[PDB]
RNA sequence: CCGGGCACUCUAACGGGACUGCCCGCGAAAGCGGGAGGAAGGAGGGGACGACGUCUGGUCAGCAUGGCCCUUACGGCCUGGGCGACACACGUGCUACAAUGCCCACUACAAAGCGAUGCCACCCGGCAACGGGGAGCUAAUCGCAAAAAGGUGGGCCCAGUUCGGAUUGGGGUCUGCAACCCGACCCCAUGAAGCCGGAAUCGCUAGUAAUCGCGGAUCAGCCAUGCCGCGGUGAAUACG
């Protein structure tokens, strides 16, 4: 059901579903799922409410997840760029912070491609 | 008593020893089928006895080192013709037509400079 | 995701010079070429001129500047 | 794919060890 | 292969990893093959001169 | 129960020097199980064939360590008499242990 | 082959039916030189093609390829400043040649989820006439044919 | 851009190493580099021997260092002293105490290297290119010497322009294995410049 | 594995073998077509090997070298930075866009190579990188080591997903005086573009293409997806 903020996952398998839980990646999904003593291969619309109840409790609090992560990790950006650090800078410009090239490639970074004259 | 043959195919060699019996081959200790099985060209390795006719005359023991299975299945398939021919020589008029006895000379062609496979360039643009 | 290892490094040039200063006060500034040289909390609330290849520049540090290296406070390349 | 790193075959294409895949 | 950078042999590099080879016969600095202590180039000389012991033409 | 090793770049030498020591511990000796080839322990060095670019020409190099094996059989005393130093060969190196 | 002729290959039999035309079907199914998946692909095909059509599926295939096989096609060629799509024959082996190669493809554009299925469903789809093979088929003949005035480029 | 070296083409057959010993990976650079100081040291010494090769043994701390030589009348000296010399400027270089040996070449004219030295030292006294070529080349042929060629480089005559002086006789097979063909090579130094020159001797074949 | 033995496999020196030699047909001959025997035929397969010369081709920055020029600096030492800059454009490549697939578990066959201030079996700690301990190996005898695709079983069920792993936050390991500029590797979280690619354009004719892993040189470490090699599986097509 809903599990550790708004978000619900159904209709497949218990891990594959937390993996829709934004702190929760497949391999905290399976930690979870083994010390709450659940059965990985079991649909979510066949969890018993015990087992959701089980689950919730465990996932919420252990691990700092959804909207508490995303915050703290621009409070993290936030606070690189304002010590004024190399790295802020690089956020800051939009570019490669973890020191690739950028005379071609790191389109990801830069988004879509602008074109000028040559 | 016993017929021994070799055989070889790209870069594996098999033992054979033809002893009379019941017709059940044993490789490397293990059961034909146990070392086979999964792969489909595998009973062409016994191809040689179906041709003669012999199949559960002789059983088989085999051992084989060198290359892949495949390559395996054909040095089998070599040296049975060859215990076969050590066997009966007449049998050799019989085998030839189909060439079991023909070593396969086709080996992996070595790699060359300034390309990338031995063969294959690489590509350019020239705009 | 950045790493060290135990026994962390600080250049002795200025580790020494930093608690020199300290003992008997605040003084002025510094002029520093290692870059390399983590920055530690008995460094906060001085001022340190960092070589960028070209010049020295005066960077404050705070408490929330430590463990970084200097050079990152120092950029070397001048863009646009 | 050969590009994962958390992946048998990521590790294997990038030719290290670890969680994903071990010494035995 | 300028004639300071032959400083390159020092017993007190300052720093281990401060070492580097170099060509034993040209300086050469990159491209130096450890087993002979020369540079390719000295290398393919020396081959074809026949002044490296044991070392032939291959060919497979 | 003496082992011997034979290193050489040149298997011509090996093998004459070899051969040799054979013939020297026969008579003096055991019937010399004689020498076993070993595998030959190969060295390649690929070399750009010219000074500056031109990345496709090459021409590489191989440098082939071949071995040889002798261990007599009956380590009589009378044997290191025709053993011990007799030989031609420069470039073949011997390796005694017990 | 500017010089010789270019003899053809010749294939090693099928190790079940002992027909050459399967061998070749297992080739053109075969992707990436994996054999033995693709031998597995078409077995498990055949054996697909029973207890829905009650014959032997080694009939089904062959009469599929039969009907997959084109008697004319058309070509290119540059005449007087132009360039024509001129109709003509086609050779017995690049009728099979193209048979097969149309069959893999069009089973490979087909919905069913796994190869075998897909293999299958092709092959009895154009062994009874209809199915993108057969469509291909349809559509080069009805090309060639459709440039009948051109017919005298035949060269 | 084409012709490998012919010394280096027949390094198996038909030719053998001038340094001729074995040692490990460990060994091999030093043994090499100490062999390189001694042609060095040799090839700036005994020149005006004309020697045409310097052949290197080694056991175990002990180097033969055979010299062929065109005249050992030079190498020897006065009642052999120049020898002693040589041995001690030897052991001062390598401390592993070794000797050393002269042999004569016979007919200076058939070993490529002399031949290409004797064109050089034409060439540095301002002889004419052409005739010097032809000249060598025939002097190498009137002696056995089933084959013979000799190539000058650019800058003949001082030109400002760069040019190659060709002139050669008899069979000259490059890309016959078994051919057997003596190669040499001498620079010249002169006030316009450096002239390459290279000598090819064929002697019988099998 | 022990005794035991060189028959086989292998290892590495030498040698045999194939020459249109034999048969039919065509041909003046050279030779061509086919057939036999043969492991192999008509150059059996692959290397090395590249004529007279051409491009005033490339390189004085590998080396050598004529001339010219600088000789309190156009030499020399060091710290630091730069060669890694980024609105952009091209070349070469890597990984992909998935079910002939991805993941997990068990399980099977290789060649060529490297290894003593080295490879590191095995034991312990650690999720792991790795750390501690430590056997063997001057190495056909020990180690790198696991080959991978493959097979068996199980999961996924057509979705931008159990496809794809860019990007970014955090915590670490090792090398190294030192990882800020600017290393690689591990673990957690993040989970981008990408649904087979416009005009145009590239390679390859058989153990080739395609695909799968493995090693090595340089090297403290490594930006190696590069290069040079090795073996596994193994196609299509050539009218002309
Ligand atoms: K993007
Ligand atoms: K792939
Ligand atoms: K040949
Ligand atoms: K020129
Ligand atoms: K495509
Ligand atoms: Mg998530
Ligand atoms: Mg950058
Ligand atoms: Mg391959
Ligand atoms: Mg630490
Ligand atoms: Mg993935
Ligand atoms: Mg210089
Ligand atoms: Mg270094
Ligand atoms: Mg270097
Ligand atoms: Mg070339
Ligand atoms: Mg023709
Ligand atoms: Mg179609
Ligand atoms: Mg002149
Ligand atoms: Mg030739
Ligand atoms: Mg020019
Ligand atoms: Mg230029
Ligand atoms: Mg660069
Ligand atoms: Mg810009
Ligand atoms: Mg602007
Ligand atoms: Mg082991
Ligand atoms: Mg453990
Ligand atoms: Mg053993
Ligand atoms: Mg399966
Ligand atoms: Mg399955
Ligand atoms: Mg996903
Ligand atoms: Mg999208
Ligand atoms: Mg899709
Ligand atoms: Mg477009
Ligand atoms: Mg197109
Ligand atoms: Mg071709
Ligand atoms: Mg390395
Ligand atoms: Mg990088
Ligand atoms: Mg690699
Ligand atoms: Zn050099």
């Amino acid at each position: 059901a809903r599990i550790a903020g708004v978000e619900i996952p159904r209709n497949k398998r218990v891990d594959v579903a937390l993996t829709y839980i934004y702190g929760i990646g497949k391999a905290r999904a399976k930690e979870a799922l083994e010390k709450t003593g659940i059965n990985p291969a079991t649909r979510v619309k066949d969890l018993t409410e015990a087992e959701v109840v089980r689950l919730r409790e465990y996932v919420e609090n252990t691990w700092k997840l959804e909207g508490e992560l995303r915050a703290e990790v621009a409070a993290n950006i936030k606070r690189l760029m304002d010590i004024g650090c190399y790295r802020g800078l690089r956020h800051r410009r939009g570019l490669p912070v973890r020191g690739q090239r950028t005379r071609t490639n790191a389109r990801t970074r830069k988004g879509p491609r602008k074109t000028v004259a040559g | 008593e016993q017929y021994y043959g070799t055989g070889r195919r790209k870069e594996a060699v098999a033992r054979v020893f033809l002893r009379p019996g019941n017709g059940k081959v044993t490789v490397n200790g293990q059961d034909f089928n146990e070392y086979f099985q999964g792969l489909v060209r595998a009973v062409a390795a016994l191809e040689p006895l179906r041709a003669v006719d012999a199949l559960g005359h002789f059983d088989a023991y085999i051992t084989v080192r060198g290359g892949g299975k495949s390559g395996q299945i054909d040095a089998i398939k070599l040296g049975i013709a060859r215990a076969l021919v050590q066997y009966n020589p007449d049998y050799r008029a019989k085998l030839k037509p189909l060439g079991f006895l023909t070593r396969d000379a086709r080996v992996v062609e070595r790699k060359k400079y300034g390309k990338h496979k031995a063969r294959r360039a690489p590509q350019y643009s020239k705009r | 995701p950045r790493s060290l290892k135990k026994g962390v490094f600080v250049d002795d040039h200025l580790l020494e010079k930093v608690l020199e200063l300290n003992a008997k006060g605040e003084k002025r500034l510094i002029k520093t070429w290692s870059r390399r040289s983590t920055i530690v909390p008995e460094m906060v609330g001085h001022t340190i001129a960092v070589y960028n290849g070209k010049q020295h520049v005066p960077v404050y540090i705070t408490e929330n500047m430590v463990g970084h290296k200097l050079g990152e406070f120092a950029p070397t390349r001048t863009y646009r | 794919g050969k590009g994962d790193r958390r992946t048998r075959r990521g590790k294997i294409w990038r030719g290290t060890y670890g969680k994903y895949r071990p010494r035995k | 292969a300028r004639k300071a950078l032959i400083e390159k042999a020092k017993r007190t590099p300052k720093f281990k990893v401060r070492a580097y080879t170099r060509c034993v016969r040209c300086g050469r600095a990159r491209s130096v093959y450890r087993f002979f202590g020369l540079c390719r180039i000295c290398l393919r000389e020396l081959a074809h001169k026949g002044q490296l012991p044991g070392v032939r033409k291959a060919s497979w | 129960k003496i082992r011997i090793k034979l290193r050489g770049f040149d298997h011509k030498t090996l093998d004459a020097s070899a051969q040799k020591i054979v013939e020297a511990a026969r008579r003096s000796g055991a019937q010399v199980s004689g020498p076993i080839p070993l595998p030959t322990r190969v060295r390649r060095f690929t070399v750009i064939r010219g000074p500056f670019k031109h990345k496709d020409s090459r021409e590489h190099f191989e440098l082939r360590t071949h071995n040889r094996l002798v261990d007599i059989i009956n380590p009589n005393r009378k044997t290191i008499e025709q053993l011990m130093t007799l030989d031609l060969p420069t470039g073949v190196e011997i390796e005694i242990k017990t | 082959a500017r010089r010789r002729r270019a003899e053809v290959r010749q294939l090693q039999p099928d190790l079940v039916y002992g027909d050459v035309l399967v061998t070749a079907f297992i080739n053109k199914i075969m992707r990436d030189g994996k054999k033995n998946l693709a031998a597995r692909i078409f077995y498990d095909a055949c054996k697909i093609i029973q207890e829905k059509t009650g014959q032997e599926p080694l009939k089904v295939f062959k009469q599929a390829v039969e009907n997959v096989k084109p008697r004319m096609e058309v070509r290119s060629r540059r005449v007087g400043g132009a360039n024509y799509q001129v109709p003509m024959e086609v050779s017995p082996r690049r009728q099979q040649s193209l048979a097969l190669r149309w069959l893999v493809q069009a089973a490979n554009q087909r919905p069913e989820r796994r190869a075998a299925v897909r293999i299958a469903h092709e092959l009895m789809d154009a062994a009874e006439g209809k199915g993108g093979a057969v469509k291909k088929k349809e559509d080069v003949e009805r090309m060639a044919e459709a440039n009948r005035a051109y017919a005298h480029y035949r060269w | 851009g084409n012709k490998i070296h012919p010394i280096g083409f027949r390094l198996g057959i038909t030719r053998d190493w001038e340094s001729r010993w074995y040692a490990g990976k460990k060994q091999y650079r030093h043994l090499l580099l100490e062999d390189q100081r001694i042609r060095g040291l040799l090839e700036k010494e005994l020149y005006s021997a004309g020697l045409a090769r310097v052949d290197i043994e080694r056991a175990a701390d002990n180097v033969a260092v055979t010299v062929h030589v065109a005249k050992p009348g030079v190498v020897i000296g006065r009642g052999g002293e120049r020898i002693r010399v040589l041995r001690e400027e030897l052991a001062k270089l390598t401390g592993k105490n070794v000797a050393l040996n002269v042999q004569e070449v016979q007919n200076p004219n058939l070993s490529a290297p002399l031949v290409a030295q004797r064109v050089a030292e034409q060439i540095e006294r301002r002889f004419a290119v052409r005739r010097a070529i032809k000249q060598a080349v025939q002097r190498v042929m009137e002696s056995g010497a089933k084959g013979a060629k000799v190539i000058v480089s650019g800058r003949i005559g001082g030109a400002e322009q760069a040019r190659t002086e060709w002139a050669a006789q008899g069979r000259v097979p490059l890309h016959t294995l078994r051919a057997n063909i003596d190669y040499g090579f001498a620079l010249a130094r002169t006030t316009y410049g450096v002239l390459g020159v290279k000598a090819y001797i064929f002697l019988g074949e099998v």
